[PDB]
């Protein structure tokens, strides 16, 4: 198959900015490369069919460029309706190929540090023989953040699952959740449960922690 | 307007079979050619199958060949995809595509897994002991998707964050729903989360105490 490498992964722009996204074809695909727009929970919208041939129903804001291996989607005068994830596609030969995707983020007006909270396991869940420690990072920007679980100063890994909301469209922020999951037996062997967060908005890494019995 | 409506997806066990249908409308179905595509949770889209206008030439992907078979009934305006020996990798939402020498449908979701229908357990997320305070509910150990969460019967939407569910190693789903409120409000306003899981007909309201 032919690999379509899309650059970059994520990308921040403002309403009005002129922005362009690159798709590269591992070998020649000719003029037969198109561009799609997908918003969360929606179906992909056909922006462009092949190279620069714009399609009915799409504003002239959009433009295709390139030919051969290198191609580019360019959007003039960004509007709030165009913030989505964009995928390049080629139907030159089978199998059909898609790019890694470029998510078009709202360029955050300014840097916002997360509000960090830590939730101990509930007693009733401790009944069930399991324990879920939750760490919440609230309304931060940019999206890049690092959450590290510590259990009696021991750095955890492979132990937790992370979840991110879609970018809030009022304040352009994100929220993040990190769940650490132990058994009751495991959870009762240790005392201090800590969540350490590194983010651009925080000059130093913030640690929110609790100890067993405290709650 | 040209359109395609997929159906036939659902929750299925591994090794079992399932056939999707795609009702085509608004265009000459017998003349145009059709494609199958799929998107896994979070990943990019992936092509899987292609058929000609008459059903002559057919080509799949490597991960699907020998198990997936494409067809079309030109009299009923329908494109078919029979998927046999389904594997966890096949879990995705499958879209129906037209081609020109394009237009994509809503897609139907196929979830392959050995887990059974199970309602969630709801647990309070309350902090241990600042201007803003946080509460929530943990909706854990449920399948299949989805579950819906509201706060105080929908009256409390400001400051609410219901995270996308994650799939746990047990094959069950889990999510959290949190709300951040002014720290003074605690003690006179009440905060209860409402959890709905239609597949198991599970409806639970839990009031979270700080």
């Amino acid at each position: 198959e032919i690999v379509l490498t899309q650059s970059p992964s994520s990308l921040s722009a403002s309403v009005g900015d002129r922005v362009t996204i690159t798709c590269r074809a591992s070998q020649g695909i000719g003029d037969d490369l198109g561009w799609y727009q997908q918003k969360p929970g929606k179906a992909p919208i056909l922006l462009i069919y092949g190279t620069s041939t714009l399609q009915s129903g799409v504003p002239s804001r959009f433009s295709g460029s390139g030919s051969g291996t290198d191609f580019t989607l360019t959007i003039n005068s960004l509007q709030p309706e165009d913030f989505a994830t964009y995928y390049c596609l080629q139907d030159s030969n089978y199998p059909l190929t898609f790019g890694g995707g470029t998510r078009l983020e709202i360029k955050g007006r300014t840097v916002a540090a997360p509000s960090v909270f830590i939730f101990p396991p509930s007693d009733e869940q401790l009944k069930s023989g399991t324990a879920s420690v939750v760490c919440l990072l609230n309304n931060f920007y940019p999206r890049e953040a690092k959450v590290q679980w510590k259990v009696d100063n021991a750095l955890q890994s492979g132990n937790s699952q992370e979840s991110v909301t879609e970018q809030d469209s009022k304040d352009s922020t994100y929220s993040l959740s990190s769940t650490l999951t132990l058994s009751k037996a495991d959870y009762e062997k240790h005392k201090v449960y800590a969540c350490e967060v590194t983010h651009q908005g925080l000059s130093s890494p913030v640690t929110k922690s609790f100890n067993r019995g405290e709650c | 307007e040209v359109q395609l409506v997929e159906s036939g997806g659902g929750v299925v066990q591994p090794g079992r079979s399932l056939r999707l249908s795609c009702a085509a409308s608004g265009f000459t179905f017998s003349s145009y050619g059709m494609h199958w595509v799929r998107q896994a949770p979070g990943k990019e889209l992936e092509w899987v199958a292609v058929i000609s206008y008459d059903g002559s030439i057919k080509y799949y992907a490597d991960s699907v060949k020998g198990r997936f078979t494409i067809s079309r009934d030109n009299s009923k305006n329908t494109l078919y995809l029979q998927m046999n020996s389904l594997r966890a990798e096949d879990t995705a939402v499958y879209y129906c595509a037209r081609t020109g020498e394009y237009s994509w449908g809503q897609g139907t979701t196929v979830t392959v897994s050995s887990a059974s229908t199970k309602g969630p357990s709801v647990f309070p997320l309350a902090p241990c002991s600042e201007s803003t305070a946080a509460l929530g509910c943990l909706v854990k150990d449920y399948f299949p998707e989805p579950v819906t969460v509201s706060w105080n019967s929908g009256a409390l939407t400001s400051g609410v964050h219901t995270f996308p569910a994650v799939l746990q190693s047990s094959g069950l789903y889990s999510l959290s729903s949190v709300v951040t409120v002014p720290s003074s409000s605690l003690g006179t306003k009440t905060y209860t989360c409402n959890v709905d899981h239609k597949p198991s007909n599970t409806k639970v309201d839990k009031r979270v105490h700080h």
